[PDB]
């Protein structure tokens, strides 16, 4: 759950770091203010993105041997399907009884 | 014109300022590289079965 958001934020930060490095290079090579701080921030963000990528790659490696988490609660799915079918059949029978009663009265 | 403005602030002074900015940026980049070179290896941590194996239960 949180690892997905972490990887998404890491990718967004890598993109932002690339953009900041490009902008800092442009501002520094245009003419010769904040170019030094911009380059420092860009280098720091690039290093942080690299560290985050290395940490995510150095994960616990849950299985890496076969198809893990086999069985997605299919029994519960089938039970819920049968319950819904029972409810639908009950509704149909109740509607039939109601039509019979309306024809009676 | 080759500078479009000025005489003392012409392409000579512009190139000098650009070289100064480039030297500052190169020094900053070299400092960042020397700081990042300290990373030895991603030393993770896990269980320690080497001790608990001999320390596992037995007839004793």
């Amino acid at each position: 759950n949180e690892r997905l958001r972490a990887l998404e934020d890491i990718e967004r930060e890598i993109g932002a770091i690339l953009q900041n490095a490009g902008t800092a290079i442009l501002e520094l090579s245009k003419e010769k203010r904040l170019l030094d701080r911009q380059a420092a921030a860009f280098t720091t963000s690039v290093q942080h993105v690299e560290a985050e990528l290395s940490a995510q790659i150095r994960y616990l490696t849950q299985v890496a041997t076969g198809q893990p988490h086999e069985g997605s609660s299919y029994s519960s799915r089938k039970d819920c399907q049968m319950a819904l079918k029972r409810v639908d059949y009950a509704r149909l029978k109740i509607s039939d009884v109601a039509r019979t009663c309306e024809q009676m009265l | 014109d080759a500078a479009r403005i000025g005489a003392d602030a012409a392409q000579k002074q512009i190139q000098s300022l650009n070289k100064m900015c480039s030297n500052l940026l190169e020094k900053i980049s070299k400092e960042e590289r020397e700081s990042e070179s300290g990373g030895l290896r991603p030393n993770k941590q896990t269980f320690n079965p080497g001790d608990t194996n001999a320390l596992v239960a037995a007839v004793a």
